[PDB]
């Protein structure tokens, strides 16, 4: 990915062999820095609506001329907006981009008929999933505001047409937005972009109101969806330790009908649950979690108890063989997630629009067991354990007892 | 007869000089005498709304003008069933009789016209 | 057998009325004017209401802040209430505390400072009040129905008054009321629980013997009311639960056929989903409520004056598809006390009424309540005995013929707030008051 | 109120000069006994249901022609079931409380449509005061189990009939049964009871399954329908003192339109808040709890901050008069808690069950400035402070913060 | 007639020792030629479901229960439909021919029966 700039916006694109590009326009407007709970995901819902150039309905219908796709979401840190289509038809896609940026009406009634409702869809359908609900819980009593905001609108705090309108005021500004192009001639892009984002304002940085906190505590979420638990630990010094750690930590298994080696799937051995070690790094601050799901309450409780041993043990010792299986997963990961184009598209995005220079894959450090024990060891010992129970609360953990 | 049109040919009219001249004159008496404002309506109260376009436009419209256009056709009602006129602030004033209406069923129409359009696109 | 009320006079005229406990260590005393917003006009209307405000301000001798220690220091508590006939000054203290909290009374209301800096200051706090008021449905349902019965006159005005009013009242309006009106001939000094009559007597004797006699003493719960049938509709489509009272001219405490209405009034009865017992209710309006789920509620209330009153009933539903039925069923059981009521229906409600009017009296307080609303309306504590011989004169030929003179075919007076596009217009409520067939 | 004994149920009785009497049958078998969560709640709700001698609609039939009445309630310790009547009728009374314990038949439909539907009715007009809410969920952060048990029949944890048949068979037994009446010829009772409640089986006392065990946390609970913030601290060693305190320490006001002389009253001073300091003995724990409602979460905020500044500002010393005030103001509350029927037939049920000699009125103590102090003191310098939030929690007070 | 009515006077011929003897047999051949077995039907299944008395008894009935009842309506159905006859497991056998219903019916209409003589009752 070649970065450049190209009328004061960050443009990065590298070309390929490929019938296919993907545009995505990043923004600094995920979560951590909205205003009112829930406007970066109707802001993200609120992209594509009627422009003053070009109906909502007239964009569907020529997107499905060129057969192109589009795609959307909201991240603590990004809104992405994605489109898939042809090579030949980026210049198209290119002033699509720059009409929603610029000339976005934002009318009450696509709020109240077509925006609201398609944002609650979207909740409902990742909080079927108990683990989804348990992390995003594990975050809010982590962080509380900024990185503590809920990500998704909810109904009980209503996000009305004022704060999304001042908050895309805030976004949709020259100094907010990253251009990434995949499988996009570099020096075409530069020039399109160069002609249609020109009179986008140039804004200033948005920014989280109030410094990042770490605490730690408890999150009880009496549903009925199933059941589900988070043990997070907030980190303070975001390492690239912690992405070995949580690769060799594991959980889920590498091949079909098994378990798997990883000490925490090790630890679902005669129960039917399933666990998954996820590191989240956020610049500032991090994020270590240990999410079991399952359908047992008594079998989650079970795992629960062996997850935090486990971690316990690896900050005793770790061998060579496990660190080099870490080394092993977290270079396969890193290659996997700069493939996988919502991903790659953020990872970029991060590099333009912080300063963050992205780690390939093939640079992604071997860490020593030493180092891996460093790792977990600080985290046995962290002083803020944060729990997250979601499902039957009353049958489930709770952080003094792990 | 849809909304689109009439505004669109009014704005014809309006644009020319001489037409204006002649028919704003016109148009100003034709609503004195038409006499809706002494029931206390605003022109856009008497509009048709028994349509899939317009029972759309007015539940877009924000509540405390629903909420009044409410009062206002059970008033016109009232004075209606006993022949009587309105009197004092009851009277629409000339200040007083805005479109508040028009921008809603005009965004309506705008989709409905739009749909049909592209519903009849060829790919050249 | 409960223990006698004792009554004695003070030389001014100042009733005092106790009723003795052994059992509770803890004692009501308080003071029952037969004085309200009734008495007050258009123009100080919402005075009553304002005074009792002020009482709680700070007196000639200690200020607010002292008052408030005062009575933190005693352990107990002091509380008003003033309604449109009926003003209540109480203090619940301990035994001990009995003498003390009396003293409290006598100053507030015989010497309140009245600060004009303390009317400013209660001016916001009752114009608070008034766009406040909205949230309490029963009471807004309640206020609208005494305005639209008793149409332009004392009885329809509200509590608070208008906001003009609030604005303009002064000291002087305020000072007059409670000269012309808190006159020792019209107040009952009350104890009731831990007290010795002859010990409150004393007390009256120390603190309220300079109060003014009024100029011409008539008896106590001496009043012309003139019902207008009629409707208030406070539609409101946001609201999910549609409020509705419906009533007619009732009957005023010293009509002979106050014990008559109240057993006519026991037949219809109350009811309430969220009670476990009412779906088993005698009531044949419950029977057909609960098995239709036509409501959630409903009250039947006999309210008295000193010269007229309302009986009628509060319903509340949120079936608004069916607020046509609820109301029909309703008026056609209010149709069967005058067309089929016989000595089943009256001797069953008359069984329930023995105890209920017993009942009531609970605590101090309560008995207390009794004995000043009996004083100040009636001019005594009617004994038991008397109540009970009351209501077993009441027979089936009263009931119908009181129901053929008051319910059949008159006017009601009807309000309606929430989702009521279901309740019908006036005439066909009105017709539901008479049946054909009979 | 002498207690005696009739054919192994102990009777209390008090007789007096009305027409009027209570009788009230105290089970020990509240929450904290409970087995499953809500059947205590379903219990006391099934009590008057249909019996083998007498169906629910003939005893309501029966009981509006003698013009009594029926109360029922549940506490964490007891469910109580109390009837009104005219003197006279009391050999009825006992014999229907006779049949309800005796002869009950729990039927499923009972349970489907007149017994369920009730409890979730009684629950949520409770939960519209959101200081309800917020000092149940600071019980059940503090005691996790037993006196953390809800109270309250909840939706999420479905009661079966064979729960609530299993439970009564537990606790309708002699060994869990008094009967206190209020204004009853003592030696009447005793005959009536002696007879009625002969059959009874004599069963076992009901035991809380586990020892109390007390912890410290967060709960918060998002509604729509109003604000709240209970500040509780759990007491290991529960004292008489305590009731003191929350008497001085206070919060309402004892007269019309006032503030209030009280540390707590004069802490909502400027807001539209309401303060109330409630202690809640348990025999074996304690909770001292300061519950603070209001409509603005921000004016809630303030005065938390005020109200644990006037408990630390109590903790340095009180006055004489403030000590004497305290002690006027606890008798009082003893007096009309001994005079309400509700808490009468608690109080005279614990020291029949339990053991536990009331404390009359006139023989509470009075505590000197030093001790009222020390108390307070004690509670400043808690490790386990618990705080509940109900409403807007994302702008109500943290632990941490207070 | 109401379920209550059969179920009583059957008790009394029961009770009988001579009644028993006579009318047992006469029954159990009534319910041989009835032929409703031979469709898979429960006696029960064939009670008039029509009034509100039974409509709540069958909403009492358990889940259970209730869905088999409606397998064998629509079997049965099926059956009439074209004109044949249950065999082998289809057949009801005589003890499978349970009263799953007789005692929701007969609770219900104890609760009915009580309601209308209460509502008639008189103090004495």
């Amino acid at each position: 990915f070649s970065t450049a700039e190209a009328a004061g916006v960050k443009v990065a694109a590298q070309d390929g062999q490929s019938p296919i590009s993907d545009l995505s326009v990043v923004l600094r407007g995920g979560s951590r820095y909205a205003t009112v709970p829930g406007v970066s995901h109707i802001l993200e819902k609120f992209a594509f609506q009627n422009t003053v150039p070009k109906s909502a309905l007239r964009f569907v219908r020529e997107l499905e001329l060129f057969g192109g796709k589009l795609y959307t979401h909201t991240t603590r840190e990004h809104i992405v907006l994605r489109t898939q289509f042809l090579k030949q038809d980026l210049p198209y896609f290119v002033d699509a981009f720059a009409n929603v940026l610029k000339e976005t009406k934002f009318q009450q009634f696509e709020l109240t008929e077509r925006v609201a409702p398609v944002a609650e869809l979207d909740l409902l359908k990742r909080e079927s999933d108990p683990a989804f609900t348990a992390l995003e819980a594990a975050h809010e009593v982590a962080f509380r505001t900024g990185l503590g905001n809920s990500v998704y609108a909810q109904g009980y705090s209503p996000v009305t047409l004022e704060d999304v309108k001042e908050f895309a005021r805030q976004v949709y500004a020259k100094q907010n937005v990253a251009v990434v192009g995949n499988n996009v001639v570099p020096a075409d892009l530069q020039q399109l972009v160069g002609t249609a984002f020109a009179d986008l304002q140039e804004g200033s940085k948005v920014t989280q109101a109030g410094t990042t906190t770490l605490h730690g505590g408890e999150a009880r979420v009496r549903t009925s969806t199933g059941n589900a638990l988070t043990i997070a630990l907030p980190i303070a010094e975001p390492k690239p330790v912690y992405h070995a750690l949580a690769s060799f930590l594991g959980g889920p298994a590498s091949m079909p009908w098994s378990v798997g080696a990883s000490p925490l799937a090790q630890a679902t051995v005669g129960t039917h649950t399933s666990v998954k070690a996820t590191y989240h790094n956020y610049g500032d601050a991090g994020l270590f979690a240990i999410t079991i799901k399952g359908d047992s309450p008594a079998e989650i409780s079970q795992v629960a108890h062996k997850a935090v041993q486990a971690l316990k043990d690896t900050g005793a010792e770790v061998t060579e063989e496990q660190a080099a299986r870490a080394y092993a997963k977290s270079k396969f990961a890193a290659a996997e997630a700069f493939e996988n184009p919502d991903s790659s598209a953020s990872v970029i995005g991060m590099e333009l629009l912080s300063g963050v220079s992205r780690i390939a894959p093939e640079n992604v450090q071997k860490f020593t067991p030493a180092e891996l024990s460093e790792a977990a060891a600080q985290l046995s010992a962290s002083a803020k354990p944060v729990v997250a129970a979601v499902g039957q609360v009353h049958a489930l953990p709770f952080a003094d007892e792990l | 007869a849809s909304i689109t049109s009439v505004v669109k040919t009014s704005e014809l009219i309006l644009k020319s000089p001489l037409l204006s001249k002649i028919v704003v004159p016109l148009a100003k008496t034709y609503v004195k005498f038409s006499g809706y404002r002494q029931l206390g309506f605003k022109m856009n109260d008497l509009i048709i709304e028994e349509t899939p376009n317009m029972q759309l436009a007015l539940r877009r419209l924000p509540p405390t003008e629903s909420y009044d256009r409410v009062y206002r056709l059970i008033r016109a009602t009232q004075f209606s069933l006993s022949h009587k006129l309105a009197t004092g602030n009851d009277i629409t004033k000339p200040e007083e009789d805005d479109h508040y209406l028009i921008p809603y069923i005009l965004d309506v129409e705008a989709e409905a016209f739009e749909k049909d359009a592209l519903d009849n696109l060829e790919v050249v | 057998v409960s223990p006698k009320t004792r009554t004695s006079n003070l030389k001014n005229g100042l009733t005092i009325a106790s009723e003795s406990n052994p059992l509770v260590q803890t004692a009501t005393v308080g003071v029952w004017i037969d004085a309200g917003s009734r008495n007050e006009n258009a123009y100080n209307n919402g005075t009553a209401h304002f005074f009792e405000h002020l009482a709680f301000k700070g007196t000639d001798k200690r200020s607010q802040h002292q008052l408030e220690l005062d009575i933190e220091n005693m352990g107990g508590h002091l509380n008003a209430y003033t309604s449109r006939e009926s003003t209540v000054y109480y203090a619940k203290s301990f035994k001990d505390d009995v003498p003390k909290s009396v003293e409290i009374l006598a100053d507030i209301l015989q010497h309140s400072k009245l600060a004009e800096s303390a009317i400013d200051r209660e001016r916001e706090v009752i114009t608070r009040e008034l766009e406040e008021v909205n949230k309490q449905y029963e009471e807004v349902v309640f206020d609208h129905l005494h305005a639209t019965a008793f149409m332009n006159q004392p009885l329809g005005r509200t509590i608070l008054g208008p906001r003009e009013n609030i604005q303009t009242i002064t000291n002087t309006e305020l000072r007059k009321f409670i000269t012309e009106n808190y006159t020792a001939d019209r107040m009952v000094l009350v104890g009731a629980g831990a007290v010795d009559h002859d010990a409150l007597v004393e007390l009256a004797e120390k603190y309220f013997s300079h109060l003014p006699s009024s100029q011409s003493p008539v008896p106590l719960g001496t009043p012309i009311p003139n019902f207008v049938g009629s409707e208030v509709r406070l539609r409101d489509d946001t609201m999910p639960v549609a409020h509705i009272a419906i009533a007619v001219e009732g009957v005023s405490w010293t009509s002979e056929d106050y014990y008559t209405a109240l057993v006519a009034q026991a037949i219809i009865g109350n009811y309430d989903r969220a009670v476990g017992t009412s779906r088993h209710q005698g009531s044949r309006l419950s029977n057909i409520v609960s098995e239709n789920n036509l409501a959630n509620s409903f009250q039947s209330f006999s309210t008295s004056y000193s010269d007229t009153g309302l009986w009628g009933i509060y319903l509340t539903s949120e079936n608004t598809t069916q607020i046509d039925d609820l109301v029909h069923f309703t008026l056609k059981e209010w149709n069967r006390l005058s067309t089929s009521v016989s000595n089943l229906q009256v001797e069953r409600a008359k069984s329930q009424l023995k105890a209920g009017l017993l009942l009531s009296l609970d605590g101090t307080t309560y008995v207390a309540e009794d004995i000043g609303r009996q004083l100040t309306t009636l001019g005594r504590r009617v004994t038991p005995a008397e109540v009970e011989a009351k209501l077993e004169a009441v027979t089936e030929h009263d009931v119908r013929a009181w129901a053929q003179k008051t319910l059949y075919d008159k006017d009601i007076a009807l309000v309606g707030l929430g989702p009521i596009e279901g309740l019908y217009d006036y005439n066909r409520i009105r017709n539901d008051m008479s049946m054909m067939r009979w």
